[PDB]
């Protein structure tokens, strides 16, 4: 009744990555399997399709023969061998089943695949000194996604806005997180932002003060 | 080939109000069309199949209608979980499956003017040779807003990136941050930096500027 | 009450004649590559017996309102086996002339959908 | 008005598959409860049912001819076709096309076609050869032999002589060429005074021969 | 599967007389039966449907009865156009079959045929083979026997026969018999005779031609 996907990660352009999608709670062999990807800030797009038995395989023109779809009914797993990966292939990939062969009845949780030649790099945290005062922190030049930002070790949960990351032309992501506080609260209250980037094992606690 | 067109791309409706969606095909596809729902950071789910029947477990408030090229999806009442992105799907010649560009449903709110703040680049960042200026728009509605970067009253284009947050779960407002990236040498030559914001809630554009002080 | 006569009569022979007319297009072809795999099932149908089907429908001849109710009952019984939404079209077209197939008169107003 | 017109070759090779097609004027091919059938009548024999085909694809054929009979339906062309493979000399018959009603009260072929003469033989078309028959009451006639196929009209004195004229049906010889005789009885006193000329026309060979019958 | 048997092979009746035609099916067919009338104009047509109901554009004098196994076709007055061949057709089972066929002819007094024998002409003798033709002017009934004898030798397997379709003006039949022999074999014998046996002749009548008398 549910689909579990695995094999996502970061792959350099021109390399190969193989995805897996294990089915359980239903007869895997009785229905066909499909792969649908979604680029960040973009709609869904069908990529690959395999029949109920693997007899016929069809792919979209965006992938052509670069991608290969296969299944193992014994393992209740459908694979998607991706070759000659391109930067436009960076998307979250879903696997779907369908009883009638027409509409994607069930979907998996999704596997994130990123195609980028940039290496892993820790973020740089810079302060943003200030009706009410505003302040924040700048998370810049880090790779890969994601990063987690918390204020005062989770004390500040109201008025905190963590903006989505933007991919710079250098290949390193960047985002800013801000929080709204009372105008005169900066005199006594101390505000510290906690930035955690697990892939680079970087944890930074930075204090922001107005006057320098 | 057969392509799909979803219109309007964005609907601003109050909670508990009727919602109507439209998906159009380039040529006739009979009644073979399906509707999907994708919430914020959630896997897509099937709502309507054959453009008439309702998928198992789908609430009765979701109904589908239409045949041939024009197709309509109707929601009797917009629940809080119904504010999401909906897609229409159809199959071409037993070979390919296509999707629409997507339609976004968002909560309606009284027009709120943004709060504009500008942050100079930190001295620590200047040590690396790159200067970034951040302009903040806080709690504004609707999402339509314009942010202009002026460096010494000179318009800046192609050297800035924009990020917008999703609708807040409390006030259903938006927040926008614009980051202007300049080299350290270019930052030092210029002195006056301003951020001009044009929004529906503002009678005139508000320009927040910073100097050395 | 028209419903009382419906219970007494049996419309199964009429359903068999309509579905056997479709016959699923005796020739081969129209195989969906991504169709369900299917598997062996635990269990030849009865003869045409269109005369027997008309005899059951002979009761609902004077009352055109009762005739349409009988026709719609046939649609409800076989509304599950019909797939593709164009085979259902074929079922509706044949059901309309089913009273015409017999000596009876087809109802002037009837909604099979 | 609903009518059925049938088209096809009048000559069929022994082993080659025969193809026939009928055009429906009223275009009731798509109409429900209408089957389209072919009926063949061998010369001097009763009618024989070949098969019936519906617009959805399903069809029924004669049990003795099912292995050799295949049918197709072209609804946009208002045409249903019949193909008979592995033909035999016993398959020589006049092939009809008729509408087949599936009602409880109507279970017959309501409207029939004109009938196309389809004969199977390896013999090529040949012009007939006419030889006279040498003549109270006197009998004289003409002999038509060595021709194929068998459309033949025989008239005496360009149709002037129509009393006591018997044109016998032809009989297929062992050589594959038909042969018939047409004779007319006239008074013996008019054998020499009146000139009797038989006019035989063969449409496939485009040959018409006038033969005068005289006493030996 | 279902076999339709038309018991009356042929019936001869005067115009205006009642005629009964029987079609029988040992496997029961029921109310489902049809009747056709085949004419020399090669155009069969439907007369009776449902075994009891007259078809459109059909005279009221035609009638039929059905019981499931035996069916009867009755005509009150036999008009001249009604003299044709009739077939019965069933549709109770999908293996549709037609009846054997019943032919109704015009009653007339027995007429003895006039026998004529025609020697092969010199025209076709030039280009090989020959053809000896024996003819019957007007014989009633259609039953007849023609025997070919060459020098008092019975001929078998070398003759062909044909019969006209009862010319309406005389309501009699005509028969033509052709004996095919090679040119070499024809010249071997001089006496050729044709013997005709018919109901209207007290004794068989033999017509013989001799080449010497020419």
């Amino acid at each position: 009744v549910q689909l579990v996907e695995s094999g996502g990660g970061v792959v350099q352009p021109g390399r190969s990555l193989r995805l897996s999608c294990v089915g359980s709670g239903f007869t895997f062999r009785r229905d066909a399997k499909y792969w649908v990807r979604q680029a960040p800030g973009k709609g869904l797009e069908w990529v690959a399709a395999i029949s109920h038995d693997g007899g016929e395989e069809d792919y979209a023109e965006s992938v052509k023969g670069r991608f290969t779809i296969s299944r193992d009914n014994s393992r209740e797993t459908v694979y998607l061998e991706m070759n000659s990966l391109r930067p436009e292939d960076t998307a979250v990939y879903y696997c779907a089943t369908t009883r009638s062969g027409w509409y994607f009845d069930y979907w998996g949780q999704g596997a994130l695949v990123t195609v980028s030649s940039a290496s892993t790099k820790g973020p740089s945290v810079f302060p943003l000194a200030p009706g009410t005062a505003a302040l924040g922190c700048l998370v810049k030049d880090y790779f890969p996604e994601p990063v987690t930002v918390s204020w005062n070790s989770g004390a500040l949960t109201s008025g905190v806005h963590t903006f989505p990351a933007v991919l710079q032309s250098s290949g390193l992501y960047s985002l800013s997180s801000v929080v709204t506080v009372p105008s005169s609260s900066l005199g006594t209250q101390t505000y510290i932002c906690n930035v955690n980037h697990k892939p680079s094992n970087t944890k930074v606690d930075k204090k922001v003060e107005p006057k320098s | 080939e057969i392509v799909l067109t979803q219109s309007p791309a964005t609907l601003s409706l109050s909670p508990g109000a009727r919602a109507t969606l439209s998906c159009r095909a380039s040529q006739s596809v009979d009644t073979y069309l399906a509707w999907y729902q994708q919430r914020r950071g959630q896997s897509p789910r099937l709502l309507i199949y054959d453009a008439s029947k309702r998928a198992t477990g789908i609430p009765a408030r979701f109904s589908g209608s239409g045949s041939g090229t024009d197709f309509t999806l109707t929601i009797s009442s917009l629940e809080p979980e119904d504010f999401a992105v909906y897609y229409c799907q159809q199959r071409n010649n037993w070979r390919t499956w296509t999707f629409g560009q997507g339609t976004k449903v968002e909560i309606n709110r009284t027009v709120a003017a943004p709060s504009v703040f500008i942050f100079p680049p930190s001295d620590e960042q200047l040590k690396s040779g790159t200067a970034s200026v951040v302009c903040l728009l806080n709690n504004f509605y609707p999402r339509e807003a314009k942010v202009q970067w002026k460096v010494d009253n000179a318009l800046q284009s192609g050297n800035s990136q924009e990020s917008v947050t999703e609708q807040d779960s409390k006030d259903s407002t938006y927040s926008l941050s614009s980051t202007l990236t300049l080299s350290k040498a270019d930052y030092e030559k210029h002195k006056v930096y301003a951020c001009e914001v044009t929004h529906q809630g503002l009678s005139s554009p508000v320009t927040k500027s910073f100097n050395r002080g | 009450r028209c419903q009382s006569q419906l219970e007494r009569a049996n419309l199964r022979p009429c359903e068999q004649h309509l579905m056997q007319k479709i016959q699923r297009d005796e020739d081969s072809y129209e195989r969906d590559p991504y169709s369900p795999s299917q598997d062996p099932y635990s269990p030849a149908g009865s003869s045409q017996h269109q005369e027997r089907c008309c005899n059951e429908l002979n009761e609902f001849e004077n009352n055109q309102r009762c005739m349409c109710e009988a026709l719609q009952q046939i649609m409800e019984n076989q509304s599950d086996r019909l797939q593709g939404r164009q085979q259902e079209q074929q079922f509706k077209r044949e059901l309309r002339n089913l009273p015409q197939q017999c000596g009876l008169r087809a109802p002037q107003r009837c909604d099979l959908d």
